[PDB]
Formats: structure tokens, C-alpha cells, sequence
């Protein structure tokens, strides 16, 4: 469904009983402004609206007992709830309130976004993967869908361009309601009337969205203390998600964690295959001690490459329930996994911690 | 639903035509609570071994629970009834599989995970609280056993293990997702296949007041937790003491809500920074449970800042807890619950323990109503009964030297 | 975690209440003796 | 203490009036005028009382500009107090640069207290 | 000349009498041992000997009014000292017994190396410019003349790597003796005579001198606060010093520093040709802001291109000026300035700063 | 206090005497054993003042595992005295256990500081 504002409304009913609403923001994701808007701008979204400050709205939202969160995406910025059935028009025209009429107090720059973001980025990037990924999609997609994921004090973001990048963005295009266990007449009906209905229908001055301009080949090393990560990346496209769905799958993958499969016999080795709007990472990541992972990345290497088509076939349906896993309310996900054979020649390489230790790309 | 398949075994399945994913699995019972010190761990490697067979295209995965046990097959709705007939398969050729088994690998696998909890500051500190609340009973042993114990056990065994426990008097076929019942419970029945057995009496367990302190001065936090001795999954006050834990819910300082969640503590802890982040929990066993918070204080000069407070915000749920703070808490709750029991492996995880555990599962909806039964009054009379002045357990794993010794906090538990 | 030592003998042998009752009338007894004598004094 | 959110109700309450606003307010600027601490160099929100929470956070709020403007205002007003001597009437503060620069951020600071007092007590 | 051990002694008149010895460990720099090694084990030479304690030496000298410190460079480890011309007898002895039998105890290790370390490398890092050039070198000498020219906690040493590492390393013929304005004959007595007579030919089971393997083509990127620098890297035989150091004169090098050239006419850039024994790098950077280096980056490119071959002639003189302002005592320098043409399209770049501003490698 | 090197010297100086040996070194164990701190778990250097500079240094630059085992040695000698009792002589630290650990870096301070002292005085 959608209003005049051409803001799409799904919903679909729930299983666990609870209105587990949602707005995706399309494309005020990390891929969209300058690196690392978009994490202050989610840190942004719950705070201070129009209608009710932090401290009124998020007291509120406990006694009613709902759950509320915004995460920064490539793709989109999602704006999660989560609530009783009887508590939706409530959330809801909060969620409206957010979209429209954030205030960007300074004080909650100084205050509530920086400091929150540092130190989500400063405990993020502890992981030696998630650094690892992130510089792999640096190094992979070099722009929109390679900036950082969250904000760094090396690219200096001042709250004017956060307020201008909520504005020019959040537009009714721009948006997309999408809520489990919600009539969807309900929901039309409040999201008719609520803050929904004054967005405009495009941004006028931004939103000019970059072709993706895959880059393969390249590597990249990160030095960093503590556990050591290698990382290999293959770029995929979006008509080829199914084929390496099934290859993740097939080796091993994030989503599904159970022993016995081909990437799981060595220690800290995992897949996962990143799926964005117009292009997709197939991660290969080794983690722990640089002596372990630098033989680790090797043999998860030539593990990928090697799959027998028979088990890769086999894989089909592991790999549609890593799909179904991964279609979450806030990720709806539509990828057919074929078992076509799925190639891995193409990849980009990134290393992290002893890099005195670990392998080079020339290494595989 | 239930169906009680020949053999005695039960199926209890909770299928809703919403669910993403369906899963289906076997859970026997008898976790660590079932083993002693010298074959601690047996249960989860066993566990283990069966979960790392050939899946033919499902998730197989272990659980390894405190009390129960089990092997579930995450699958797509449509291929639901296959990974019934795998795990039957799984378990009616258990004793084979754990005979032609090489438990070297699985072995270092297990140690690795018992480690993997010794690493972990909470995994380590809430370890710890239970084995020192519990002490000198089977129930303080770890889930995934010792890195010492590990190592020391062997496939005879393992076959001991699941010759007294997997009976099917002490196990149980959950399952939830998108399938018709039936259809599952006649594809296990047909291919499930175990000796019988009477249900092992479950070993008991009384909760002891004590401290224990891994201080640890290389680590960057003080992770402490003080708990009291909560309500098991029998007792009625099991949603009670729910929503009395949630009355102090969670907090995280870096979280961009911090200055604005609705507890008093979370209010009250930021005027010195004095904590980084806590969680207050209602941990339930069968029948005995523990109830109290984690915590990870930053700054080490403000350990004793910390518990003080808390256990004084505790001592105010005997006294001044205000019907916002219950209705919050109570909302809260039904929220928790509801959130646990979305995903369907989280489901079929829920069925099997409370069908083995208490015997019957509330339904989602007979908790709503349970929940919103409670009064004000009936949180205070819960705070009395269970919290005020009563014996406290504490673990802390590093930078706890500020942390004061057990009469001071335990005092502190009384103090109006 | 790890075995603790054995408090078996250690152990009290009173309830939970009966303990604590005990010692809180102990304490209010030396605290209302204090009160007696300095009250004399 | 009194509150400016309080202050700011009295305030407003006298000037939508009329005839209260026309007799108040020509007392209130000679009140102000004989105050004597604009000869000192002092804006009238330099006097505020900087010793409470609400306060404190007010001026931790404030903008960069303000802060280093009010520094150096507080400080020659300290040095003037020091050495006994004012301000001449070309160099102290004009009327109009009284601009109750710091009141904003004092009731964004009562006004957070106030709602968090209100729902502690929901 | 030369001793027994094979120690080769240089000593030629000086300007200023003072005697500069220097000592030049041929191979024990940050290109031999692991990441880092050489950087602790310079810290640890002039400590506590077999002979005279840290508190002893360095009284005794600043007594005698001479100067000492330990550089690290990726081919040699320098020790230089500097002290009147009354006072060789008792520096060279010093030295002698810093190549042998020094202490290496951890509570040095501990309280006076790792912490000094630390610093200095987090001093040298917060330059962006000299961040730039090691990500440089790693990236252009991927091992050997690429390790980090300081000791990183990425990869960690302990006392015995640093202890085993002077040992098999500072051998008869790994070692130069260097001096300036000390008589030849009196030096090679004295070193005769000092503790350098008892060292080993060559070490018995290390210095297995690896291949340089110059890579070309390649791009990193590093993250940084404060100010941003792009640098742009030609690996060139030891045969082309000659073209580059001409090249460098002709367009702005650090060793002149001087207007009028064509790289100082924009802000923030420079240019320098570092030289190996078997290999060497030219670096032309820029610093300073992000959008002053983006145009400064792509000007300077431009500019070392298209440079008048006749404008390069001219430049002789310059850059034989520029390799005798370098030719130090520690580091001798034997490069004939020839103005043959040398190419730049095979160029490495690294960027540190704000990288959402810095230009790629494609972008020039 | 008596600066450990001096402790040393005469240590050897009785040492290197066969007589003073023969004499002393029976009673040196008898001493060290009615002593009673080895009952306690402590060895020798457990006993030494710790609240100087020079010892200080010394603890500081214990190795890892040493500063652990001395760490718990201390926290046992406390528990022992603070319950009034003694370990069994099986758990008591033997004559040969008690193996003058610390004095090495206890040496090694003092040597640097009387260098320092000396050279100060040059």
C-alpha cells in the first residue's frame, strides 16, 4: 500500500504476538552521504522530535513496554520497534514524529550522539572481523557501499550536515513502512494520519544515487593488536546472490552455526555473503591467533574453490533456510538459490593484526 | 499440541502458519545437573557427537542445557518432517554413533567452549555465581564442563550416559513452525527407535549464600554479579519474580537511551558514571533459580559505589516500588517473553525444557494473563519473601579489590 | 567454573529465617545493653 | 532559588499586560540600569548563580563562542572588582548587548529537570 | 680497512673536530629481523653493557661532553656518537662492548625500551606524512625493506627475539665502523684493541638476506585524525638513484628546502628519493588539509611528469647538492646525478587523513 | 634498615671462612627454622620490608609467575595468622623451597643506586 506521499506500507501478520514494526529509510544508509552521517543521524532519530523529547518518549515506551532501536545500514537506515499488539497507533505516530520534525539539539550532538558513537565504533572495530569487513568493503566498493559503516573522527562531521541530511532525505520515495504482525488497513489508516503525511514525496536537492563501480583484485592490511583476521572477499551481483547463497551454505556460514561443515573444521573460520539493493560481498573470514589464521585463510581458500557440485546441490536447501533466517522484518530478503557452480577467482584480500605473520593475497 | 507416540515419547509441537523456519528436535534431559565432577561434561559431548552427523540439508546443532539436553534440526517449513526422520534416525543409532566415534576432535572442540565460558567475563562470572550458589551439588557443575574433566572422558561413557538418560520416559520430540503435526509425528514415529527406561530422579540442589572472587587486576572492568536465590520454573512466582527483576531491567552507558531509561538505578548511576553497564536477570531452573544482576563497572574506584546502590534499590522493592514501576515492569516482561519466543529454534528450545522440566508449558497468552494479574502488593510481598535480608551469592572475575567483602554487601540487604 | 571446597561441616544447621532472626536479636540485644549502660553512665 | 522557569512565568504573566508591562518595564530597565554591573562589563546572565546542576549544565551546553565571550567578560569583571575601578561609559555594556544570551539554555536545563521530576512521579 | 672479523674501517678528516664515529650494522635495520625487532634492539644498545651500566656510560659521557644515540633504518642499525677529538679512546671501547655483550635484562625490556618504544612510534605516527611513507614502504616491499621501520603492538616481541636477534646478527662482516676526523691508523688500533676483535665472521643460523621483490601498482589507505597526506611511490633500482635524485631537485625535494620550485609553489608537498642498498622508493607527498591535499596531490603528479628535460639539466647541479647535504657520516651516499629522463606511471598510493575526501589511485 | 648488599657482604664474609662457616651455617638453619615463618608458607624474601623504594623497584620488576606465587604466599600468611593457625609440616615450605628468590633484583637496585650515589659525588 501507499499514500500520496508514496510512502510503501507492508504488513503481514506475526507469529510471537508482538507488532514488530518498522520503517527502512531506502538509501540514508552509510552508502548516501559522507562517511559516517548516516550512524550520527540513526543515533539522532530517537532522541528529541517535535511532539516529544528523549525523556518523555522513550519513558513512555517502556511503560508501554515496546522496544526501539535505529541501525545504521549500507543499504538503508532502519528504524526498529517492537511492541504489543494494542500498542501500535502509539509507536507508530512516534515513528512519524522521528521521520519529521527531529530537532538536532547541539547539546544531544555533544552529549548522547558523539560520545554514543565513538564508543559504538571504538567496541565495533575491537572485533578484528568487523574491521576486516569494513575494510573490505573500503577496498572492494570504493564509494557509496564502501564507506564506513560507522562513524570516525577522521572524517569530522558537524550537526548542520546531519540536520541536512535527515532533510533530503526521509523523503515519502525514500521510505518504506514494513511491519509483522500489523493489519495492514490498521496501519494505513494511522500512517495516514500521522507525521507520515507531510514528508514530500522526493528530496529535491539530494539522493542522487552512485552506481556501485565494483573493484576486484585488491588488498589491503590493517594492523592491530590482539586477534588477527583474514578476510577474502568475492563482489558479487545481485542476480548471482543465489548462487553463492548455496556456496556459503555449502562451506559453512554466519547465519548458520553447526559443526560438520567443510569451513567449520577449522578453527575461527566462517562465510557469509553480504546482500545489498545493488550488489553483494561474499565474505570468507579466519579469526584468532595470527599463526592459526594465516594457515586458516589458506585452507578456507581452497575449500570455497573444490566444493563438489553434488554437496553444493545438496546445499540448496541449508542455504534457503539461511535465507529464510536472514529475511528479518527489517532485511526483507528475496533471493532464488539456485546450486549454479559460483566462482571465487575475483577475490579482494584484507588482513589484520601480526601482519608480520599473516599471508598476502599472492598467497591466496 | 501433544501426542504421546508408542514408546511413551511425546511430541509437543507449537506450529503456527507465520513461522519463517520450522525446527524440530530431540532433547533428553539430564544436563550437567545429572553428571558429577569426574564425568563432567559427558552430556554436552555426547550432545555434540550427535549433532556433528551428516544433516542432509538441515542445521543440525547441540544445546546443552543445565538440566536438559538435545539435538535440534533447524529446517525450512516444507522440509520439516525430513529432519524429523534425521534426528529419530540420530537418536535410535546413538549408542552406534557414539561407538564408532573418534572423540578427539569433539573432545577439543568441548574444551574449546569450556574455555570459550572462561574467557567471556560474563559467561566466566555467571559460571561462577552458579557453581558457588549451588555448591556441593551436581547443579554447580558447568553446562559445558571443565577443560580438565574434558579431556578425561571417553566413548564408554558417553554410552553410560545415554543408556541411563536417553529413555524414552525422559525424552521428548519439541517442534514449532509451519507444518501440519500429524505429518511429523507419524514420520518420527515410524523411524524413532530408543530403549525405555524409567526418568532419572533429578539430583537435588539448595542454594548457599557465598563469594567467590577470581580477581583478576590484568582485565580493563570489574564484572561482578550478586544474585539471591530466585524462582525455579515450578514455583508460581516464576512471572512474579520476572517482573520484579525487570522492575531494574538493563543498562548500558554508551547506549544512546542511558539518560532516559525509566529505573531509578539507571537514574541514579550516572551522576558519578559509577557503572558501564548491568542486566538484571531471573535465571530458573527446575525447581530452584537465581535471581539478581550482572554487572561491568569501568572505573575500578567505584565497585563498592555500585553494589551499594544497587542493593539498596533492591531493599526498595520490599518497600517504595511505585505502581509505574510495576506497570512497567510487567509491560517489560510481556515484551521479553514475547521476544524469546519468536524464532522458532527459540520455540522448539522453550517446549522441550518446559515439557521436560515442569511437564506442561504455559501458553504465550495464559502468561499475559498471569503477568498482568500482578499487583503492587504482590511485588512487595515477592520482595519480602525472597529479597529482603536474605543470603546473597557474589562473583566478580577482575579489578574487584574495591569490591568489599561479603558482610558489607550482604548488610546492605537490610538497611531500610 | 571449577570445584569449590567442601562447607559441608561448615555449615549451619538452622533455616533461613531462624539464623538470621538469631542474629539480628543478638545484635539488638548487645545494642539495647549499650543503651542500658549508657544510660547509666 | 528560584527557578527561570519560574522567573520567565512572572516575567511573561507582567508583560502580556499592558499596564502592568508599561509601569514594570520602565522600573525594570532602571533597576537594571542602577544595578551597576554593566559598568563592570558584565551581561546580567553572568550573575546567575553557576553553582547548581541545572546551571552547571547550562553553561556545559553552551556554544564555543559564548563560552570564551563569557570567560573573558567574567574575568574582567574580576579584575575590575580587583583594582576598584570601572568601567567607562563608551566601554561598559550597552543595553541592547544585554541580550540574555544564557536564559535559552537554562530553561532547555528546567525544562529536562521538570519533565524528569514529572515522570519519576507518573 | 679491516680487522680479523672482517670489520671494515672508514676514517677521513672532518671539518669541525669533532670525531662523529658511527657504527653501521650492515643488515641487523627494520628489514632483517621480525616487524620491529630492530627498533627494540636499538633502544637497547647503549643500556647496560658487559662493562659499563646505562647510569655509568651516560654519565661518563655526558662527562666527556659526546653525544650518543641508536637510529634504526631498514637497511643498517646506526649508532652514531659525536664527541672531541680527545675522546675516541674511550666511545670506541663503549661501542665495542654495546655490539657485544649487551645486557638485554627485562627490567629494561620493560621499564626503559617497550614504554620508550611506544612513544616514539606514537610520536612518528601522529605525523601523517611519515604514517604515509611506511604504509609506502610496506605497500611498494611488501617484506624486508616494507616491514615498519618501528615497533608496533600488532606484533609482538619479547625479550629473547630481541636478545637472539643481536646475537646471530652484529658478526665481523655485518658491522662498519664509520668515524669523522679521527687519524685511521688510531682508529683501527683502538677498534683492534676493543671488544669488537671478539665478534664472529658471520653469524652461524641468521641473515638470510632475502630478494627485495618490488611491487608496483598498488593503493592502501589509512584512517587518521588531525591533518591528511596523499603520497605517491616509484620503487627504483639502485642504478636509477641518479634519474630520481635529479628528478627530486628538479621539482622540490626535503633535503632543499626552498621556494620557487615547481612542488613548492602548493602548499604542503615534497618530494625525497630514499636509498637502499638494493633498492629505493621516491615519495612525492602532500599534507595538510583534506581538500588542499586532493587538488595538491593530483598538481604534484602532474608536476613530476611533464617536466622540461632541459629544466631536469638544470636540476644536475641541485641534486648534487642534495646528495652531499645527505651523505652523513652514518649514512654514505655514492650516487652519480645523471638528467636521464625518469617515468612516474608506475606509481603506488597511499592516502591518510579524511578518505572520504582523498582521491583514489584512479583519480591520480 | 640495613641495605641488603651490605647483608651480603657479610654473608660471604662468614661464607668464604671455613671456621665462621662451620659454625654459623648449623645455626643459620636452626634460626631459620624456630624462626617459624616457613610454617606460615612464607619463604625468606616474603618477610622482607617492602614499604622502601629500593624493595619496591624490586617487587616491581618480579616476573610474572614470581609475583603471582608471592602474591598468594602473602595472602595465605595473612589467612593463617588471621585464623590462628599453622600449615602441617607437609604443607609447610621446606628448607630447600625457601630459595632467596627476590634477592637478585633486590642486588641489582641496589647496585644501581649506589651508582647513581656515587656519581652524584664525583
Amino acid at each position: 500500500s501507499s499514500i500520496p506521499n508514496s510512502v510503501k506500507i507492508a504488513a503481514k501478520e506475526s507469529a510471537t504476538d508482538l507488532t514488530k514494526l518498522s520503517v527502512i529509510i531506502n538509501n540514508a544508509g552509510s552508502k548516501t552521504g559522507k562517511s559516517g552521517v548516516s550512524h550520527l543521524l540513526s543515533k539522532f532519530t530517537f532522541l528529541n522530535n517535535g511532539a516529544k523529547s528523549a525523556l518523555r518518549f522513550t519513558r513512555e515506551s517502556e511503560l508501554l513496554g515496546g522496544t526501539f532501536e535505529s541501525k545504521v545500514t549500507r543499504d538503508a537506515l532502519i528504524l526498529n520497534t517492537t511492541f504489543l499488539k494494542q500498542d501500535l497507533p502509539y509507536y507508530v505516530e512516534a515513528l512519524g514524529n522521528v521521520v519529521s520534525n527531529t530537532q538536532f539539539a547541539p547539546h544531544e550532538f555533544n552529549e548522547i550522539v558523539l560520545p554514543t558513537a565513538n564508543a559504538e565504533t571504538k567496541l565495533a572495530n575491537a572485533n578484528p572481523a568487523f574491521k576486516g569487513v569494513e575494510k573490505l568493503h573500503e577496498i572492494t566498493f570504493r564509494r557509496g557501499l564502501g564507506n564506513p559503516l560507522f562513524y570516525n573522527e577522521s572524517t569530522p562531521i558537524k550537526l548542520e550536515e546531519v540536520a541536512q541530511f535527515s532533510k533530503e532525505q526521509f523523503s515519502g520515495e525514500n521510505i518504506s513502512i514494513v511491519a509483522e504482525g500489523a493489519n495492514e488497513e490498521d496501519l494505513t489508516k494511522f500512517v495516514s494520519e500521522s507525521a507520515f503525511c507531510y514528508l514530500p514525496s522526493s528530496s529535491s536537492n539530494g539522493a542522487k544515487a552512485l552506481p556501485t563501480n565494483t573493484f576486484t583484485g585488491q588488498e589491503a592490511r590493517v594492523p592491530s593488536s590482539g586477534a588477527s583476521s583474514a578476510l577474502i572477499g568475492i563482489p558479487v551481483k545481485p542476480a548471482d546472490f543465489g548462487k553463492y547463497e548455496v556456496l556459503s551454505a555449502a562451506i559453512g556460514t554466519s547465519t548458520l552455526p553447526s559443526t560438520s561443515t567443510p569451513l567449520a573444521q577449522i578453527p575461527g573460520a566462517t562465510s557469509h555473503l553480504y546482500k545489498y539493493q545493488d550488489a553483494g560481498l561474499f565474505v570468507i573470514s579466519v579469526s584468532g591467533e595470527a599463526s592459526q589464521v594465516a594457515q586458516g585463510i589458506k585452507q578456507a581458500k581452497s575449500v570455497a574453490e573444490s566444493v563438489s557440485s553434488s554437496a553444493l546441490s545438496e546445499a540448496v536447501k541449508a542455504a534457503e533456510l539461511s535465507v529464510a533466517l536472514q529475511s528479518t522484518v527489517d532485511s526483507p530478503l528475496n533471493v532464488k538459490v539456485v546450486a549454479e557452480e559460483a566462482p571465487i577467482s575475483k577475490f579482494n584480500y584484507v588482513a589484520v593484526g601480526d601482519l608480520d605473520v599473516l599471508p598476502y593475497a599472492d598467497e591466496l | 499440541k501433544y501426542t504421546t507416540l508408542s514408546n511413551g515419547v511425546t511430541v509437543a509441537t507449537e506450529t503456527n502458519p507465520a513461522a519463517k523456519t520450522s525446527s524440530v528436535g530431540l532433547f533428553f534431559g539430564a544436563g550437567s545437573r545429572s553428571e558429577h565432577s569426574h564425568s563432567n561434561g559427558i552430556s554436552a559431548l555426547t550432545t555434540n557427537v550427535l549433532a556433528s552427523q551428516s544433516a542432509k540439508g538441515s542445521l543440525l546443532t547441540a544445546k546443552n542445557d543445565r538440566e536438559f539436553n538435545g539435538i535440534i534440526a533447524q529446517t525450512t517449513n516444507d522440509n520439516i518432517t525430513e529432519a524429523g526422520k534425521l534426528i529419530a534416525s540420530i537418536a535410535s543409532n546413538a549408542v552406534d554413533i557414539v561407538e564408532k566415534t573418534d572423540l578427539t576432535k569433539h573432545k577439543q572442540y568441548l574444551s574449546a567452549q569450556a574455555s570459550a565460558v572462561e574467557a567471556d567475563p560474563k559467561s566466566k562470572v555467571l559460571s561462577h555465581l552458579y557453581s558457588s550458589a549451588f555448591q556441593g551439588y551436581s547443579l554447580a557443575l558447568p553446562t559445558l564442563g571443565t577443560t580438565e574433566s574434558v579431556e578425561n572422558l571417553e566413548n564408554q561413557d558417553s554410552l553410560r550416559h545415554l543408556a541411563k538418560h536417553l529413555v524414552n520416559n525422559n525424552t521428548v520430540i519439541a517442534a514449532s513452525g509451519n507444518f501440519d503435526h500429524d505429518k511429523l509425528a507419524d514420520a518420527i514415529e515410524a523411524n524413532l527407535k530408543i530403549a525405555e527406561g524409567v526418568k532419572p530422579e533429578i539430583k537435588p540442589a539448595s542454594f548457599l549464600g557465598s563469594e567467590v572472587r577470581m580477581r583478576d587486576d590484568t582485565l580493563p572492568k570489574a564484572y561482578i554479579s550478586i544474585a539471591v536465590h530466585g524462582e525455579g520454573l515450578n514455583s508460581p512466582n516464576y512471572y512474579l519474580a520476572k517482573v520484579a527483576a525487570a522492575i531494574y531491567g538493563d543498562f548500558y552507558l554508551h547506549s544512546t537511551i542511558a539518560k532516559f531509561t525509566s529505573p531509578k538505578l539507571a537514574s541514579i548511576v550516572q551522576e558519578y558514571n559509577i557503572v558501564e553497564s548491568y542486566n538484571h536477570y531471573s535465571k530458573s531452573f527446575s525447581d530452584t533459580g537465581i535471581w539478581g544482576y550482572y554487572a561491568e563497572i569501568a572505573d575500578k574506584f567505584t565497585v563498592d559505589d555500585f553494589t551499594h546502590f544497587s542493593l539498596k534499590e533492591w531493599n526498595r522493592l520490599s518497600i517504595s516500588i511505585s505502581e509505574a514501576e510495576v506497570a512497567r515492569a510487567k509491560a517489560q516482561v510481556k515484551t521479553a517473553l514475547a521476544k524469546e519466543l519468536a524464532n522458532s529454534f527459540a520455540v522448539t528450545s522453550d517446549i522441550a525444557e518446559k515439557v521436560l522440566l515442569v511437564g506442561h508449558r504455559q501458553s504465550l497468552r495464559e502468561a499475559f494473563e498471569k503477568i498482568d494479574a500482578i499487583k503492587v502488593n504482590d511485588v512487595k510481598e515477592w520482595g519480602k519473601s525472597k529479597v529482603w535480608d536474605r543470603d546473597i551469592v557474589i562473583s566478580g572475575t577482575g579489578l574487584i579489590e574495591d569490591l568489599l567483602d561479603y558482610n558489607r554487601n550482604r548488610n546492605e540487604m537490610a538497611m531500610m | 567454573n571449577y570445584q569449590q571446597p567442601d562447607y559441608s561441616s561448615y555449615l549451619n544447621n538452622k533455616s533461613g529465617q531462624g539464623s538470621r532472626n538469631f542474629t539480628y536479636f543478638m545484635v539488638g540485644s548487645m545494642g539495647l545493653l549499650s543503651a542500658a549502660g549508657a544510660k547509666s553512665t | 532559588v528560584q527557578s527561570m522557569t519560574s522567573v520567565v512565568k512572572a516575567a511573561n504573566f507582567i508583560l502580556a499586560r499592558p499596564t502592568l508591562s508599561k509601569i514594570i518595564t520602565p522600573l525594570a530597565q532602571k533597576f537594571t540600569a542602577y544595578a551597576g554591573y554593566r559598568e563592570m562589563g558584565l551581561k546580567f546572565n553572568d550573575l546567575l548563580l553557576e553553582e547548581t546542576p541545572i546551571m552547571q549544565t547550562a553553561i556545559k551546553r553552551l556554544p564555543s563562542e559564548l563560552n570564551y565571550s563569557r570567560n573573558f567578560r567574567i574575568l574582567t569583571a574580576h579584575q575590575l572588582a580587583l583594582s576598584h575601578q570601572l568601567l567607562p561609559a563608551e566601554k561598559a555594556v550597552k543595553p541592547e548587548e544585554d541580550d540574555n544570551y544564557l536564559i535559552p539554555y537554562i530553561l532547555e536545563a528546567e525544562k529536562e529537570a521538570f519533565e524528569k521530576a514529572e515522570l519519576d512521579n507518573i
